[PDB]
């Protein structure tokens, strides 16, 4: 029998507010663990000692609530710089548990993206493929839409999207959709087209350029 | 009980030791034994018996044997790698877990060098990690050196307290010392009979007699150096040793 | 104070092995108790080894044998020897100063495929145009595709320039290799008048090249 | 059926060593006859090693001790650890599953150099001409010069084109370092018109390169 420490995940609130966020323990642990903040591609941070006296070297904003089990932690008076995830673990005990890990939403309001597209380079057309980019820059919901049009013909299974964690000056996302085919394929229509959707558009935006037009 | 960093140490000695009102207790949750089997302990005889006691965790009672690792054993208490007495252990929660946590039982987390078969250590010198010379202070590059279970009554088996008691017989090289209890049926009498009296092993029948040794003989000679009487040890009584028939 | 710092992370196939030095930038890894952390992408972290001041092992559950960890206290380095990685530990090491809950733990990878491509970048610079423009300010960027060798960089002059710069999560072809565009926004009164050079760098491979993005002609 | 294929082979010095696996892609390595067939090139084969159902050696003569052959049935993989290479075997390795005959046995490589090189390709395209034109096809090529590690590869437009690709035997200069040259004709009415790009790999090291020929400025 180990240990099995459950979360709550997926959270997400406005800043200034009040947030709380348990951890399940399910055997019978006494009170010693301990809550990591983990920024997206970056080294874990422990927050809370081993049960609530919070390690130094941070703010006043986290309470770990301790006991025999269901620890809890609460993030009081938010800040727009805390995107990441937050587990639990088990000190004491060698081969150690650990947790989910919670990543947590911050809510903004209404932001329409910045919207770029960008033809294939000469140089990648020597080599035989083209790669057509289509950006959208600073945008709070990220339930955006990008459709692709080929002379008009919707583009379905040839492109590939990326989206950058919410930011932490300005809570927005930034996407990056990389449409790709052949250099025969491409040289074979004309306008290219990329319409996104996005809740700050009262109806959706193209940019588009046409295929060897300087 | 004891600490586990500052374990007790008591030196049983010259007695009458039973092992076996031990071994078949059934309140013992482990009993191992090491050098010689339980069974057998009861018909053996030593110079020193030592019992060392102490409070662990539930799940560290695997690192009180010969040969093992851990925090435990490296440095809070180390059974040499020829042991030969044995180790019992039983669980106790109800004594030493309290609501709010059982401050009380520490235990040694950090050290220079694993422990000495059998050595102890209750200094409280802060663990000097850091090159920085520690000057006594806490801080950075210095830990104190002991941790405390908190003990709680709603712990997972495994994290309850569990006391241990390791008996460790040793054999130095005096005359003799503590052993297991003897036996004794019924002195017959008036009968052709195999007798042994603390030590006298002969044959014969057994007659109630009416000499009177003095208060510290225990059995007569005839001349040719013959044993002829004995006295019983429990009754303390004279008891004539007359050969069964032959011819 | 401590500032531990790892090294030694790279690619290999089954039946391999590898040497992993944390090397303990800051003091004393003669006395402290020592971990490694393991965390798959997209995962939870996992826990693999662990030595005390004093010299013992006590590995994890599934990479039990197989692995070993040693100190060195002269040299203030751990070393973690490895061998025979089941290529299912595809992973993101971390090397953590376990005091008496962790914290001080660097950062450090590894990849263990059964296929070895190496190669690099392709390098295009995506123009700023006017269907990027927008009123202000006008958007450009690099692509930088086709690549195994996942930890891959590129910074804009050199470092210079940090605001709009955003490089956007690799993505993982059909094909098996990587790719990626990062771009950044800057005045369109600005287009071509400064400055503006990916420095693309492979850090498995050996690749350093310097692209300009210039509007289109 | 069964389509065996191999893995492992590359270039080391004496006393070196090195693990090939005979990936049995395929069924049932744990009940047949295995073996080892050796060849170097411009020679006849030569036969090195055999595993029995059951377990046992039996080393071939010059190549006997010094050399480890075993397998795993689970994972479906033939094993042979050798070590201390005379760097004489310099050769071209094949296993096959001896099936009452043999049959059935893939493909795969090893150099013993007593030196180092494994830089890759120096491409340069060989435009078409009118001194290569002559009426109606006209011929093109790239030539891929000073490489030591003899496995390369030159493909058109990445496999594309069949007809008339030829790429003939590469030499070895006095330098030490091979080089070789792969041309292909196409209609002279198609000099620029189409794509011509070769695909230069070099699978010891990881040098990945396409090249456009276009007919002389
Ligand atoms: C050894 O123990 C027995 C009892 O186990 C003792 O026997 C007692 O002797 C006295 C005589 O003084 C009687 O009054 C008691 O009733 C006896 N007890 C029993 C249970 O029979 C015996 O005396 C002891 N040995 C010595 C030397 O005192």
């Amino acid at each position: 029998d180990i240990q099995l420490t459950q979360s709550p995940s997926f959270l997400s609130a406005s800043v200034g507010d009040r947030v709380t966020i348990t951890c399940r323990a399910s055997q019978g642990i006494s009170s010693y663990l301990a809550w990591y903040q983990q920024k997206p591609g970056k080294a874990p941070k422990l927050l809370i000692y081993a049960a609530s006296t919070l390690q130094s070297g941070v703010p006043s904003r986290f309470s770990g609530s301790g006991s025999g089990t269901e620890f809890t932690l609460t993030i009081s008076s938010l800040q727009p710089e805390d995107f990441a995830t937050y587990y639990c673990q088990q000190l004491n005990s060698y081969p150690p548990a650990f947790g989910g890990g919670t990543k947590v939403e911050i809510k903004r309001t209404v932001a329409a993206p910045s919207v770029f597209i960008f033809p294939p380079s000469d140089e990648q057309l020597k080599s035989g493929t083209a790669s057509v980019v289509c950006l959208l820059n600073n945008f709070y919901p990220r339930e955006a839409k990008v459709q692709w049009k080929v002379d008009n013909a919707l583009q379905s299974g040839n492109s590939q999207e990326s989206v950058t964690e919410q930011d932490s000056k300005d809570s927005t996302y930034s996407l990056s959709s990389t449409l790709t085919l052949s250099k025969a394929d491409y040289e074979k229509h004309k306008v290219y087209a990329c319409e996104v959707t996005h809740q700050g558009l009262s109806s959706p935006v193209t940019k588009s350029f046409n295929r060897g037009e300087c | 009980f004891a600490s586990v960093y500052a374990w007790n140490r008591k030196r049983i000695s010259n007695c009458v030791a039973d092992y076996s009102v031990l071994y078949n207790s059934a309140s013992f949750s482990t009993f191992k034994c090491y050098g010689v089997s339980p069974t057998k302990l009861n018909d053996l005889c030593f110079t020193n018996v030592y019992a060392d006691s102490f409070v662990i965790r539930g799940d560290e009672v695997r690192q009180i044997a010969p040969g093992q690792t851990g925090k435990i054993a490296d440095y809070n208490y180390k059974l040499p790698d020829d042991f030969t007495g044995c180790v019992i252990a039983w669980n106790s929660n109800n004594l030493d877990s309290k609501v709010g946590g059982n401050y009380n039982y520490l235990y040694r987390l950090f050290r220079k060098s694993n422990l000495k078969p059998f050595e102890r250590d209750i200094s409280t010198e802060i663990y000097q990690a850091g090159s920085t010379p520690c000057n006594g202070v806490e801080g950075f590059n210095c830990y104190f050196p002991l941790q405390s279970y908190g003990f709680q009554p709603t712990n997972g088996v495994g994290y309850q307290p569990y006391r241990v008691v390791v008996l460790s017989f040793e054999l130095l090289h005096a005359p003799a010392t503590v052993c297991g209890p003897k036996k004794s049926t019924n002195l017959v009498k008036n009968k052709c009979v195999n007798f042994n009296f603390n030590g006298l092993t002969g044959t014969g029948v057994l007659t109630e007699s009416n000499k009177k040794f003095l208060p510290f003989q225990q059995f007569g000679r005839d001349i040719a150096d013959t044993t002829d009487a004995v006295r019983d040890p429990q009754t303390l009584e004279i008891l004539d040793i007359t050969p069964c028939s032959f011819g | 104070e401590v500032q531990l710092v790892e090294s030694g992370g790279g690619l290999i196939q089954p039946g391999g092995s590898l040497r992993l030095s944390c090397a303990a930038s800051g003091f004393t890894v003669s006395s402290n108790y020592m971990s490694w952390v393991r965390q798959a992408p997209g995962k939870g972290l996992e826990w693999v080894s662990v030595i005390y001041p004093g010299g013992s092992t006590f590995y994890a559950d599934s990479v039990k044998g197989r692995f070993t960890i040693s100190r060195d206290n002269s040299k203030n380095t751990l070393y973690l020897q490895m061998n025979s990685l089941r290529a299912e530990d595809t992973a993101v090491y971390y090397c953590a100063r376990e005091t008496l809950a962790f914290d001080y733990w660097g950062q450090g990878t590894l990849v263990t495929v059964s296929s070895a491509s190496t190669k690099g970048p392709s390098v295009f610079p995506l123009a700023p145009s006017s269907k990027s423009t927008s009123g202000g300010t006008a958007a450009l960027g690099c692509l930088v595709k086709d690549y195994f060798p996942e930890p891959v960089t590129v910074s804009w002059n050199s470092g210079a320039l940090t605001s709009g710069v955003h490089t956007f999560p690799a993505v993982l072809q059909s094909s098996g290799l990587y790719s990626l565009s990062s771009v950044v926004t800057v005045p369109s009164s600005s287009l071509g008048t400064q400055t503006y050079i990916c420095n693309v760098n492979h850090k498995p491979s050996n690749t350093k090249v310097d692209k300009k993005v210039e509007p289109k002609s």
